[PDB]
């Protein structure tokens, strides 16, 4: 959640950073998925 | 896939020609971001409220 | 047997908590590290003292010690609405 | 490091050459013309939800 | 369900298993586990790679006698024809090893000068 706010500042002053933004959404999903389940 | 992603596979070129005959009256397997599933299913549940008021409730 | 109970539970309802769990908990958690130096619990962290008394400190919510605090719930703000993995098969059908 | 083996598509195990198609079809282009060219609308609602999250390095 | 399993040990007591599977095509494969994976090369690839062989030296080594034994001479030309059909670009010993070193080059950590 912090690391996607670290990269939320990288459009307020403004490719490759959306390859890590969309990478963050998979792993913000895969962390809340791994919080509830683990399999 | 294994409960992490949802894809929207490419509608083949036969069926866009079957769409545009009515609407006048992208790549292979594009990704679907999590917030745009909610913006679909919020508007569906607002419309089918009658049937989903009884799918989700077994007592009155 | 000298401490009777009056009111009693007779039926349990299942449901889903809405977006306004925020109303029962104004004790959000931001700092991912749980302690700092001098062994203290850092504010806004997961061992915050508004979640129950801890490490011989009183509770910031109950005002009570470790023996008598029930403990309280905090909440982590997800920045983007991920789906609940229990109900994921039951939205992929409606999708 | 990317896909220089091609040893399961030749002589290896039957589900080892099923995971090459998994690791490529599930790995999706996050730089696509459908996704990147409309990704200004994404960030224009995320700052509404990540606001009380602090950054610092003085500690 | 068939197969021939051998357990070969080196002179330093380190082992290696080489299972020899039978397909329902007359096809016979060679199975081994190198790193923790498991690889499946056809057998007459190896039998033509070990030494300089004709396709009658492979025939005589299996059909020693009993040419009239009809069961064996029909399973076998789905294994000699099956190599000539599938690999027509492998004629001698120093070219099947070129093929066999090409595919296994990444897995055995081979250097760029070998
Ligand atoms: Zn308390």
């Amino acid at each position: 959640s912090l690391l996607i706010r670290d990269l939320n500042d990288d459009l307020s002053k403004l490719r490759v950073i959306f390859s890590r933004l969309m990478n963050a959404f998979v792993t913000i999903q895969n962390d809340v998925n791994a919080f509830i389940d683990s399999t | 896939d294994g409960f992490t992603k949802i894809f929207e596979t490419a509608l083949n070129e036969k069926q866009i020609t079957n769409n545009r005959v009515k609407g006048f009256i992208k790549t292979g397997s594009t990704y679907i971001l999590s917030t745009e599933v909610k913006n679909i299913l919020d508007t569906v549940f607002r419309k089918e409220q009658c049937v989903l008021q009884y799918v989700f409730h077994s007592r009155p | 047997i000298s401490k009777p109970v009056g009111s009693e539970i007779t039926s349990v309802d299942f449901g889903i908590l809405t977006a306004k769990i925020r109303n029962l908990s104004a004790k959000q958690i931001t700092n991912p590290t749980v302690l700092d130096n001098l062994g203290h619990p850092v504010s806004g962290g997961l061992y915050d003292l508004a979640l129950g008394a801890f490490l011989r400190n009183l509770c910031s919510t109950c005002g009570l010690d470790e023996k008598f605090c029930p403990g309280h719930q905090g909440h982590i703000e997800l920045p983007v609405p991920c789906y609940n993995p229990l109900f994921f098969n039951q939205l992929y059908i409606y999708l | 490091r990317p896909s220089a083996l091609r040893n399961a598509l030749g002589e290896a195990f039957g589900t080892k050459k099923a995971k090459k198609a998994i690791a490529d079809l599930e790995r999706n282009r996050i730089d696509s013309d459908k996704l990147t060219d409309s990704a200004i609308d994404i960030v224009d609602s995320v700052r509404t939800a990540s606001k009380d999250l602090p950054t610092r390095a003085q500690l | 369900h068939y197969g021939i399993q051998i357990r070969s040990v080196r002179p330093d007591q380190t082992s290696q298993t080489n299972v020899l599977h039978y397909l329902n095509d007359g096809q016979v494969t060679f199975r081994f586990s190198w790193r923790k994976n498991e690889y499946l090369v056809p057998v007459v690839m190896i039998l033509k790679a070990l030494c300089h062989t004709s396709d009658r030296e492979i025939f005589d080594g299996i059909i020693g006698n009993d040419v009239k034994d009809s069961f064996l001479t029909d399973r076998l030309e789905l294994l000699l024809r099956g190599f000539k059909k599938r690999y027509p670009h492998l004629q001698n010993r120093t070219q099947v090893l070129q093929y066999l070193g090409d595919k296994f080059r990444v897995v055995f950590q081979a250097s760029p000068d070998q």
